[PDB]
């Protein structure tokens, strides 16, 4: 019903600015205030500001004066937040949330825009197979290595295989490139009846890699 | 600014039992009949979801297992009974005055029964070796508790400082964790040795499980 739609993850360079949208629908846009909340990876929620779409009146947290700017477009029912003079401290997920100007809770949130502030160049990943050698349950996977920035999505057999799939959080290697593994556990008997393909999508570099994971028969 | 002190920072509650999370405010959140205390539930990857507003108004769509109470400066949210889908981080937030402030958050871990991991080891692919780098991966699958002791062994010698790990969030269905460890060596160092092993010690294992492969075989 009520939907707050934010843009997807975005890589931005330090010393620049970025403008994050929050398109509202399913309710009277001018009847609610739009708040913005910052969340660093693994941390809590911190309040950025508040804007009244009826008149454009803004209230900012003191911690974000000069850093964040809140605007609204009533005709398009969209709220915006612009972050200036970007540094690595600004790397976080930014949520927009709906609330009543008068003591209202934040009852509906956007899905959050993950902003990465880095001067590193976009790099597509290499996909290597995690092949098992021939118990009763077998495990196989794909190593998605040396890419930047986050994220990559991994599906198995074009999304037809979902049970038993574990796609781990990416880890930042000392080289400054990310790396993650996606694994799936299947019946050992299915290694000879089913073809297992991991579908890796790296949207920041427009990279789609499909890698068949061929098991090794070993006496 | 109204500072919200949320306790505990974390807690483990078994399914069926009661989880109690508290939030203490630096000043009163009462105002003309209201108690503007709001509780949120945030599961990993998702935005926070409003559970309770006005200190005790359970939002439409939230199960009755959640209940909020309190007034003035001391507030409490209760989960009874705790379910396995309740694995998340919970925040308190005041809407009494500006600036809006959040509590530190409370990570609720579902305390299930002991589960020993299923261990798998993967050799580096021939394709990666062409780049001069060897990545050896060890998988610890569907275990609980989160505390898992594992160690890499190269020709039976314990390794340290040359591996990175990653752990999944607690599963919403079976309340387990999975862990993947990647051992990184140069191709030359990889060719210098034969036996690569992953050794796991866990509460659910009667004896440590070791998975290994020989570099040449298979």
């Amino acid at each position: 019903e009520v939907l707050l739609l934010q843009s997807g993850p975005e890589l931005v360079k330090p010393g620049t600015s970025v403008k994050i949208p929050c398109k509202a629908s399913g309710y009277t846009f001018t009847d609610y205030n739009v708040d913005w909340v910052k969340q660093r990876h693994g941390k809590g929620l911190e309040w950025i500001g508040d804007i009244n779409p009826n008149n454009g009146g803004t209230i900012y947290s003191q911690k974000f004066k000069g850093k964040a700017t809140l605007t609204v477009d009533k005709s398009s029912s969209t709220a915006f937040m612009e972050l200036r003079s970007l540094t690595s401290e600004d790397t976080a997920v930014y949520f927009c949330a709906r609330n009543y100007r008068w003591f209202g809770a934040m009852d509906h949130w956007g899905q959050g825009t993950s902003v990465t502030v880095s001067s590193a160049s976009t790099k597509g990943p290499s996909v290597f197979p995690l092949a098992p050698s021939s118990g009763g349950t077998a495990a196989l996977g794909c190593l998605v290595k040396d890419y930047f920035p986050e994220p990559v999505t991994v599906s198995w057999n074009s999304g037809a295989l979902t049970s038993g799939v574990h796609t781990f959080p990416a880890v930042l290697q000392s080289s400054g490139l990310y790396s993650l593994s996606s694994v799936v556990t299947v019946p050992s008997s299915s290694l000879g009846t089913q073809t297992y393909i991991c579908n890796v999508n790296h949207k920041p570099s427009n990279t789609k890699v499909d890698k068949r994971v061929e098991p090794k028969s070993c006496d | 600014d109204i500072v919200l002190t949320q306790s505990p920072a974390s807690l483990a509650v078994s399914p069926g039992q009661r989880a109690t999370i508290s939030c203490k405010a630096s000043q009163s959140l009462d105002y003309e009949g209201d108690s503007d205390m709001n509780w949120y539930q945030q599961k990993p990857g998702q935005p926070p979801r409003l559970l309770i507003s006005g200190a005790s108004n359970l939002e439409s769509g939230i199960p009755a297992r959640f209940s909020g109470s309190g007034s003035g400066t001391d507030f409490t949210v209760n989960i009874h009974p705790v379910e396995e889908e309740d694995a998340a981080t919970y925040y308190c937030q005041q809407s009494t005055e500006d600036p809006r402030t959040f509590g530190g958050g409370t990570k609720l871990e579902i305390k299930r029964t002991v589960a020993a991991p299923s261990v798998f080891i993967f050799p580096p692919s021939d394709e990666q070796l062409k780049s001069g780098t060897a990545s050896v991966v060890c998988l610890l699958n569907n275990f609980y508790p989160r505390e898992a002791k594992y160690q890499w062994k190269v020709d039976n010698a314990l390794q340290s400082g040359n591996s990175q790990e990653s752990v999944t969030e607690q599963d919403s269905k079976d309340s387990t964790y999975s862990l993947s460890s990647t051992l990184t060596l140069s191709k030359a160092d990889y060719e210098k040795h034969k036996v690569y092993a992953c050794e796991v010690t866990h509460q659910g294992l009667s004896s440590p499980v070791t998975k290994s492969f020989n570099r040449g075989e298979c």
